[PDB]
């Protein structure tokens, strides 16, 4: 039954199950990374001793925190468990198809670990641009390792994508339109999309990078006539939907949980908030250049780019302006979830804010490649998808589970993490303006002061993921069961109890067309 | 330039589907693929809801064009009413396939 | 445009089937035709060592890893020159 | 958020013991890489 | 009992084995071009196929033999299938825009020129122009086919899509033919990288199409197709015209233009 | 058919505390602790 | 260079990093504005017993709240492209220096006259002379005119670098195959201290960049003693 | 006639950042220069603009490699 | 050929609570037995493999 049950599912309860609990792991692989980061860095001169080491270290923990945490966590585990229930669906459109979605990471996975333990591992940067990237500097099985564990969590997305869009467009009630269907449904069916086009671009890019390596071609190599700079375009075409693919279901998490503790029916303003998701959704495909603002386009070029970026502000103003208004008015309950979700509205503003300095084409030149560039993505995204997944978690586990966490503990867990994360990275800010390049393992000696403070932060934060851990123990151990859940009216995922029956709508919902 | 050899759905259709297709014809829609018209939901007229069981979850779409449906369990017995519009709606239970 | 053709008011698979045979096939034909009239083992191009071709970053994983997947000797010199 | 007792409360002795047992899970290993890391560096 | 439409799937060991088998050939293939061997590939490559097998085996099962595939199920299936063909729409688009970066800005290590100096292009109006000619021929070809089958004819849908397969073989070794005989290799610089990896992944391609393609068949064979329910052959169908217009664009933008 | 609800939708036993106790940090602990003998691991080598 | 406990900018040297410094203030500014904004309008939703949980109509205020980012996104655009088309255009510059990327050190060419060229490595902390900068100096400095347009070119012989001065408001990624050009132009003499802005392998931290901007008869000497 | 040469003037051919062309045409240019005069008696000294502005431009090791291709008899401009 | 299709609905849909992928008969286990043998004997070797190459070899 066991394996039945859990190696051959079709249930996707289960498999968003099975994605939490993968998530939560490579999450504590990738937070022993970034311990190592800030070891290196915490006082002046070596730690390591190798240095190529160090660029080991730093790759694995971008990679690892996007491709292993993150989108397992909210796509896979969030996205699997709540859309079916929110929509009223038996199940997701392609069971099957979904539990292989989940079984790739494990072994996509295995291969990005792998690639770490032979040769001198694979120190590129997690933009893996070439030639550092290709067969010369980077001779070995390392850096083939990346890109096949990339093609593995690749082609799980896709397939993931394909399922979540079907299922969110085709199985809902006869009676209910898309206009009708929950903020969180409509987050990730636009995730979705973006996954669809974006992801089978890199995977097209990494291919040239591999047949580079290995079959003699010469797309990213001068010598044939090639340009690296082509992949970078590549790349980046696929990485920038990527980062909006991070916060949008995000977005989301926050919409429900904003309104939930604010006691509203509904969050302010709907069709604006889909209006909003879409718009970033689309302005999302036409920016990617700001992230070669230094390689040498053409100045009108430049200007486009810096131009079309700063638009993105606009709608994503709306959401926030949107949020602020749902808690106008609000009988409002200090629940953990909603100081999570307080925190990332603050947080992600600041983060979207030096977001907005760096669409300058003309500063960009004097702070890309900084811990000004560092300090802006771990605001918006460390801050802001950890945050939400943080609120998620703590709102929704009574459903998943059945049993209740202790509230005391989950904020004494919030106020935790909040010192640490803002001493970590804020101070970040001036180390980059002051000129600190990212990706040094060592820093001349007037950058020591900031440094030291920012590690001395990431060992804060490492006493809340500890106590988190504990928190989730307590929980189980203690087994207090759910009862009573307010605001089921306009919350359906919890109207089945907690947790909910293996199948749950066996028999559809009713709902009337008027 | 004619001849046959293909069967139709009438022929070799089977199970679920076949089903599906069955009651399609005599008007009927056991299987909840249609979206189901609405009564004047007063107490003399509620929304027959039928049901396999004693309970099944009801939505209202107060207002067309709403984008929040109100969601509650209707149960076997005294005709209940949508807490925010109070249409009214009977759980009219049973049986379903033929 | 509209081609040259003239029927859009029955698409049975009567008009496929006379498109396949009528129109669709005898295209292929005379361009089998065309092919099979032109080919004829072209003049084989003089062997300049350039660089920026027969590129070997590293040996192809068959062989002796300096012969392509689809060499033939009679066009595609090594980095050397022509075999034998 | 309503919800029964604990079926099987957790007094804070046991909390005090889940508590260290689950930090030291966390430390122990990492500070023996750490400490050890001169006898692996020079090698 | 349920009281909706779709279906829940039973318990499947093929996910699994689908995501073991891609450990295998992605680990085989670093074994492979580095430690030089084959064995883990070959052993890939064997559970891969016999995955997909059984899994579209018990597709089939569920759908001709158990009657799952209610019309709420068959509109899931289309969409699965157009959004699938999205996706392979931007995975080419990434190798054209490969191409028209290196064909429209030649560099100076190439002598700054299209094609580079040292290239001896193919003649778009030899093979190539046949090879269009036989990719649109059986476009019309198993259009025919279709029609045949919405109106029952059991014989002439056999026979257009006889023809389309048969087209689709020639395609394949017409292409093997140039490859063979052509005067530049994938190590020819980037005009030998953009041409023999668009094209080579587009006759890939070819053969998936032809292979599933050649499964309608034999199904057709065994009357598993109504004149109404045949979702099988209209991905097919539509999976080939996808590979027909891939081909145009690769006939027009490195044949012809890049000549 | 499948076992149902609080403590039995999921993949592993939640019967005893102690136990749980044992497993979980176990497998946060490995995942934590795989970086540090990853980096020691490359240390060795070179 | 940077001096401890530094939270802005490096002091301007050329005209462009100065325009850059403003154009700062203007841009954090009108950042300070928004967060301080942001923050006041929580803590005003939360600071509040009274209650309206009903319906709100939700256009008449998104109109104040599209129309008005839109506003201060062209104020901060404005200024931003001026600065960003000036530091391109037409410049006519005095001499030309080409620096070339390799792991793990800078070569440096000038050749409009004779083939000077040198290569420039990173002191270690080991042969430091007391007051000497870790991680900082180089053995060869590139020596310039001062008060003088200069043409750099940028490129790299291995992998990709990217040169970088901070103090002077550039940063010019070093690329095979590729010539890259940027305009370097001192108001005043000096030492300014630059790295490697792009991960070029395990010694990235460890290939630095030293101006010395001095005035032209010395640079003159300086040339002729170097070939 | 016409010189005082300090370094290559801007040249709207080649407005922008990237100036790799601007090497290689003026490298070419001079060595088409260099054999249109040669072949025909004349004076090299009219090709000397040309060279002036590519050694000012590319790198000493582009030079390098590009003059060993005219020797060897692999250079893939025309010349 | 003939058409076969409904004595197989009824062979599939069969009461005897075995799932669609074993529902067939011997071969149907046989082919899943093996099928999983393979998989679960090159995941072993792979393991392997990566043990084997992650210290160097003179
Ligand atoms: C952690 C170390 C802090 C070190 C500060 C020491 C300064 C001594 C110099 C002693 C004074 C020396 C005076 C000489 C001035 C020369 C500096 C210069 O050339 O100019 C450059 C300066 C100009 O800016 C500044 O003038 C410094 C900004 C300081 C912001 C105050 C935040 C303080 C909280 C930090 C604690 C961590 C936890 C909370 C984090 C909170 C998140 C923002 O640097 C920047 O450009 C920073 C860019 C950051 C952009 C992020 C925007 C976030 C908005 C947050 C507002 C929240 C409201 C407060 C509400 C606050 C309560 C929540
Ligand atoms: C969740 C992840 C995430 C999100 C949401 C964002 C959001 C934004 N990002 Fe960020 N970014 C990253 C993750 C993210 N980013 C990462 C990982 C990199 C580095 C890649 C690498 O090199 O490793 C990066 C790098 C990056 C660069 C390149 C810097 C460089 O390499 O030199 C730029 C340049 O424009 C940029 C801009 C923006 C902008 C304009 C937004 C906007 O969408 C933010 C908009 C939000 C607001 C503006 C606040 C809310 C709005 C209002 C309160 C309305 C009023 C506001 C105004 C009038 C201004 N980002
Ligand atoms: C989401 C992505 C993500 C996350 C979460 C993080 C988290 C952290 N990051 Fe990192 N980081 C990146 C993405 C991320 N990072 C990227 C893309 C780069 C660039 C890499 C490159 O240069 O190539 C980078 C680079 C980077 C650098 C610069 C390296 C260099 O330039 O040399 C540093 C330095 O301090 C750093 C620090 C940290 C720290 C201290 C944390 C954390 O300690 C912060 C606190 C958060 C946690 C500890 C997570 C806790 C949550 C969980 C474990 C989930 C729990 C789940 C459930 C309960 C279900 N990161
Ligand atoms: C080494 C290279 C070799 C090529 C390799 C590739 C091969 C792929 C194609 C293979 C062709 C296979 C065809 C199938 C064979 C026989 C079909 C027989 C069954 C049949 O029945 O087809 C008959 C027609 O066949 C027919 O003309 C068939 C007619 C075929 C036409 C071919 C072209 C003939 C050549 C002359 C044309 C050139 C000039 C035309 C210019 C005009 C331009 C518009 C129809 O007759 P019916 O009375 O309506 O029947 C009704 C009963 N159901
Ligand atoms: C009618 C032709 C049909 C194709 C049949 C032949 C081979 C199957 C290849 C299948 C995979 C497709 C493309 C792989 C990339 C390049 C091969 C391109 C096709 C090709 O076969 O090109 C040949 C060389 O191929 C070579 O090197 C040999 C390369 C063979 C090894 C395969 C390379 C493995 C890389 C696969 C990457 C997988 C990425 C997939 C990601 C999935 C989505 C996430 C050309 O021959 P040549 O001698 O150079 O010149 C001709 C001289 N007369
Ligand atoms: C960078 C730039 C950023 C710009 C930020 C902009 C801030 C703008 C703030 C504007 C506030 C001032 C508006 C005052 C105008 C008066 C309108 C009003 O608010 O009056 C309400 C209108 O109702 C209704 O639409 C529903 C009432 C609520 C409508 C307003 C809700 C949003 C309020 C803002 C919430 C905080 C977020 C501010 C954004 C930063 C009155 O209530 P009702 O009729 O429902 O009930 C009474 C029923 N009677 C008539 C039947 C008896
Ligand atoms: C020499 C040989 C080398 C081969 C190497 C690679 C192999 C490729 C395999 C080729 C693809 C074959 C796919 C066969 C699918 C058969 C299953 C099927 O066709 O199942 C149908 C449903 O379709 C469905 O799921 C839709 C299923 C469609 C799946 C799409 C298949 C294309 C994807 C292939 C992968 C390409 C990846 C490219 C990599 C870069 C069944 O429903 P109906 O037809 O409505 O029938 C019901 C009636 O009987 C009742 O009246
Ligand atoms: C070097 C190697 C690199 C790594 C690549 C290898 C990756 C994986 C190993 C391949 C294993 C393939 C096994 C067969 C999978 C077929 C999936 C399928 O057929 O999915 C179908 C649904 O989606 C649909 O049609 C539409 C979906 C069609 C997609 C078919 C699967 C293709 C997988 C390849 C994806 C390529 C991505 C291309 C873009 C880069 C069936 O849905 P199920 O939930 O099963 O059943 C539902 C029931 O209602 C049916 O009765
Ligand atoms: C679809 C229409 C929407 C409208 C927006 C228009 C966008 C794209 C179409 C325009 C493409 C042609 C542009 C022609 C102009 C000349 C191009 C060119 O020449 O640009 C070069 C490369 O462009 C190149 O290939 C560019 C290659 C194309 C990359 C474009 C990326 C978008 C791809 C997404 C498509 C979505 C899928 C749609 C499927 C149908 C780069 O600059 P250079 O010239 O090398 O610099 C010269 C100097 O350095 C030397 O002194
Ligand atoms: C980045 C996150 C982690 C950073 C914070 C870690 C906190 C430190 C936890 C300490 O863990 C133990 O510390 C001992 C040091 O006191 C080590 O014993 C070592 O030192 C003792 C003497 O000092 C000897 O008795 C032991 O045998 C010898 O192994 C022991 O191995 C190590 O497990
Ligand atoms: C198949 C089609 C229509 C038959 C019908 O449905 O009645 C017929 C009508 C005209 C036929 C064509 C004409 O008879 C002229 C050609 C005669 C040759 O014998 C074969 C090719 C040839 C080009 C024929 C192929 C095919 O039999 C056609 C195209
Ligand atoms: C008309 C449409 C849908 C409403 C509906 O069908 O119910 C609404 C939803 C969100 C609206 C937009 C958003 O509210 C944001 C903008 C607000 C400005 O006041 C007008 C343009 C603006 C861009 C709006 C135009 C339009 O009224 C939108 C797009
Ligand atoms: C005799 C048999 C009848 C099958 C049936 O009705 O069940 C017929 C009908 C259609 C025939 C096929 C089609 O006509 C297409 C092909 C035509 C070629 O002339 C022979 C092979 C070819 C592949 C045929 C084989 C066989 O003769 C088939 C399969
Ligand atoms: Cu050179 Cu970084
Ligand atoms: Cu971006
Ligand atoms: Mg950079
Ligand atoms: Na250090
Ligand atoms: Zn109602």
């Amino acid at each position: 039954m066991f394996i039945n049950r859990w190696l051959f599912s079709t249930n996707h309860k289960d498999i968003g199950t099975l994605y939490l609990l993968f998530g939560a792991w490579a999450g504590m692989v990738g937070t022993a990374l970034s311990l190592l980061i800030r070891a290196e860095l915490g006082q002046p001169g070596t730690l390591l001793g190798d240095d190529q080491i160090y660029n080991v270290v730093v790759t694995a923990h971008a990679f690892v925190m996007i491709f292993f945490m993150v989108m397992p966590i909210m796509i896979g585990g969030f996205g699997n468990w709540l859309v079916p229930l929110m929509i009223g669906a038996p199940d997701m459109a392609f069971p099957r198809m979904n539990n292989m979605s989940f079984w790739l990471l494990p072994p996509s996975f295995l291969l990005l670990l792998a690639s770490s333990m032979v040769e001198a591992g694979a120190g590129t940067g997690w933009t893996v641009y070439p030639p550092l990237a290709g067969n010369l500097a980077h001779a070995g099985a390392s850096v083939d390792l990346t890109i096949f564990s990339l093609h593995l969590a690749g082609v799980s997305s896709i397939l993931g994508a394909i399922n979540f869009i079907t299922t969110i467009i085709n199985m809902k009630p006869p009676a209910m339109s898309q206009y009708q269907t929950p903020l969180f449904v409509w987050s990730v069916m636009i995730t979705a999309v973006l996954l669809l086009l974006s992801l089978p671009v890199l995977a097209a890019g990494i291919t040239m990078l591999l047949t580079d390596r290995n079959l003699n071609t010469t797309f990213f190599d001068p010598a044939g006539g090639g340009d690296p700079i082509l992949y970078q375009h590549l790349f980046w075409f696929f990485g920038h939907p990527e980062v909006y693919i991070l916060i949008l279901p995000g977005f989301g998490m926050i919409s429900h949980i904003v309104t939930y503790y604010s006691g509203k029916k509904e969050p302010f303003g709907y069709m604006g908030m889909v209006w909003a998701m879409m718009s970033i959704g689309f302005l999302g495909f036409i920016v990617w250049a700001h992230h070669m603002f230094t390689v040498g386009m053409d100045v009108d070029t430049r200007a486009y780019f810096t131009s079309a970026t700063m638009i993105i502000a606009i709608p994503t103003g709306v959401k926030v302006f949107s949020w602020l208004a749902t808690l106008h008015g609000g009988n409002i309950k200090w629940s953990p979830a909603m100081m999570w979700a307080l925190g990332f509205i603050f947080l992600f503003t600041v983060g979207g804010l030096t977001g907005i300095v760096l669409a300058n084409s003309s500063l960009d030149i004097v702070l890309h490649d900084t811990y000004y560039v560092v300090a802006h993505f771990h605001y918006v995204l460390s801050m802001g998808a950890v945050f939400a997944i943080m609120g998620g978690f703590v709102h929704w586990f009574p459903l998943f589970s059945g049993y209740t966490l202790n509230d005391t503990w989950a904020k004494i867990h919030f106020a935790i993490m909040f010192v640490g994360v803002n001493m970590t990275f804020f101070p970040q800010h001036f180390l980059g303006l002051s000129g600190m390049p990212r990706r040094y393992s060592d820093y001349p000696d007037a950058y020591t002061m900031w440094n030291t403070i920012s590690s001395m932060g990431s060992f804060i934060s490492l006493t809340a993921v500890m106590l988190m851990v504990f928190i989730i123990w307590e929980a189980f151990a203690s087994k207090r069961e759910v009862l009573t859940v307010d605001l089921t009216t306009t919350n359906l995922e919890w109207l089945n109890g907690c947790p909910p029956p293996y199948h749950t709508f066996e028999e559809p919902t009713y709902v009337n067309l008027k | 330039a004619s001849g046959g050899g293909v069967p139709t759905d009438e022929e070799q259709a089977t199970g679920l589907e076949r089903e599906v297709m069955l009651a399609a014809r005599k008007g009927q829609d056991p299987y909840n693929i249609l979206a189901p018209k609405a009564t004047s939901g007063t107490k003399e007229d509620p929304n027959l809801v039928p049901s396999i069981t004693n309970k099944r979850i009801v939505g209202c779409i107060c207002e067309e064009d709403n984008s929040t449906v109100i969601w509650f369990w209707l149960h076997k017995g005294e005709a209940q009413r949508c807490p925010s519009c109070g249409t009214h709606y009977k759980l009219v239970p049973h049986q379903l396939a033929h | 445009a509209s081609a040259a053709k003239g029927d859009h008011g029955g698409t049975g698979a009567r008009t496929w089937r006379f498109l396949t045979f009528g129109l669709a096939l005898p295209s292929v034909a005379l361009c089998t035709l065309n092919s099979w009239l032109h080919s004829g083992h072209r003049e084989r191009p003089a062997f300049i060592p350039y660089h920026h071709l027969r590129i070997r970053t590293k040996p192809f994983s068959w062989g002796d890893g300096n012969h392509t997947f689809f060499h033939n000797p009679r066009v595609n010199p090594l980095p050397t020159g022509y075999e034998k | 958020i309503t919800a029964k007792p604990a079926k099987t409360p957790t007094s804070p002795k046991e909390q005090a013991i889940g508590l260290s047992v689950t930090f030291l899970s966390f430390l122990l290993p990492a500070g023996w890489v750490l400490y050890h890391l001169d006898n692996y560096k020079k090698s | 009992h349920q009281t909706h439409a779709y279906h829940m799937v039973n318990p499947s060991p093929w996910p699994l084995t689908g995501a073991l088998s891609a450990l295998l050939m992605t680990s085989g293939l670093t074994m492979w071009f580095h430690f030089n061997s084959m064995t883990l590939l070959m052993i890939g490559l064997t559970t891969n196929m016999l995955t997909m097998y059984q899994w579209w085996r018990d597709v089939i099962r569920e759908s001709t033999f158990q009657g799952h595939h209610t019309p709420a199920v068959q509109k899931g299936l289309r969409y699965g299938m157009i959004l699938f063909i999205i996706s392979e729409v931007l995975f080419f688009t990434g190798f054209f825009w490969a191409f028209y970066h290196s064909s429209l800005a030649p560099t100076p290590e190439l002598g700054g020129c299209w094609p580079p100096t040292g290239i001896h292009p193919l003649n778009p109006l030899e093979v190539p122009l046949l090879n269009t000619s036989v990719l649109l021929a059986s476009g019309v070809s198993i259009t025919w086919a279709h029609h045949s089958l919405m109106e029952g004819d059991r014989k002439h849908m056999l026979q257009a899509l006889f023809i389309t397969i048969t087209l689709g073989v020639y395609f394949t070794l017409l292409q093997a033919s140039e490859y063979y005989e052509a005067p530049f290799t994938i190590s020819d610089g980037v005009y030998g990288s953009t041409f023999f990896v668009a094209t080579g992944f587009h006759g890939l391609h070819v053969i998936i199409g032809s292979t599933f393609l050649i499964v309608c068949f034999f199904r057709q064979l065994k009357f598993h197709f109504t004149s109404n329910h045949h979702f099988g052959f209209e991905a097919a169908a539509w999976y080939w015209h996808f590979v027909d217009v891939v081909w145009l664009f690769l006939y027009v933008s490195i044949y012809w233009w890049g000549s | 058919h499948y076992e149902e609800g609080p403590g039995k939708n999921i993949p592993f036993s939640v019967e005893n505390k102690w136990r749980l106790l044992a497993m979980m940090t176990l497998f946060f602990g490995s995942g934590f602790a795989a970086p540090f003998f990853i980096v020691r691991h490359q240390l060795l080598k070179k | 260079m940077a001096y401890p406990m530094q939270l802005g900018f490096q002091d301007a040297t050329s005209p462009i990093m100065e325009e850059l410094l403003h154009f700062h203030d203007h841009t954090l500014m009108i950042v300070f504005l928004i967060s301080s904004l942001v923050l006041y309008i929580i803590s005003l939703m939360l600071t509040t017993k009274l209650t309206h949980t009903s319906t709100m109509d939700a256009q008449e205020v998104e109109t104040i709240w599209t129309i008005l980012p839109a506003i201060i996104l062209i104020l901060i655009a404005l200024p931003s492209l001026r600065i960003l088309y000036m530091m391109d255009e037409i410049n006519n510059p005095s001499l030309t220096v080409k620096t070339m990327g390799h792991q793990w050190y800078w070569s440096y060419e000038y050749t409009d006259y004779e083939d000077l060229s040198f290569d420039s490595y990173m002191i270690p902390t080991s042969e430091l002379k007391p007051g000497e900068l870790r991680l900082l100096e180089v053995d060869n400095r590139v020596v310039l005119p001062m008060e003088m347009t200069i043409r750099m070119l940028v490129s790299s012989e291995d992998v990709l670098h990217s040169w970088a001065v901070p103090s002077l408001g550039l940063k010019t990624d070093a690329i095979p195959g590729r010539l890259n050009q940027t305009t370097l132009m001192s108001s005043r003499p000096g030492l300014y201290y630059g790295q490697c802005s792009e991960i070029c392998g395990s010694n990235h931290s460890f290939m630095p960049i030293v101006l010395e901007l001095v005035p032209l008869k010395y640079f003159e000497k300086w040339s002729a003693s170097m070939l | 006639k016409i010189k005082n040469y300090q370094t290559a003037p801007f040249d709207s051919r080649f407005p922008n950042q990237n100036q790799t062309r601007n090497c290689w045409q003026n490298y070419l240019d001079f060595h088409r220069c260099e054999k249109a005069m040669t072949a025909k008696g004349g004076d090299v000294s009219v090709c000397e603009w040309y060279r002036r502005v590519y050694k000012s431009l590319c790198p000493i090791s582009w030079v390098s490699t590009w003059d060993d291709r005219r020797a060897e008899g692999t250079f893939p401009g025309k010349i | 050929f003939e058409n076969r299709v409904a004595e197989k609905q009824k062979l599939f849909q069969e009461d005897n609570g075995l799932p669609v992928h074993l529902k067939g008969g011997a071969t149907d286990n046989i082919l899943y037995r093996v099928t999983m043998t393979l998989c679960l004997g090159g995941t072993l070797y792979s393991l392997y493999c990566l043990g084997w190459a992650s210290f160097p070899h003179k």
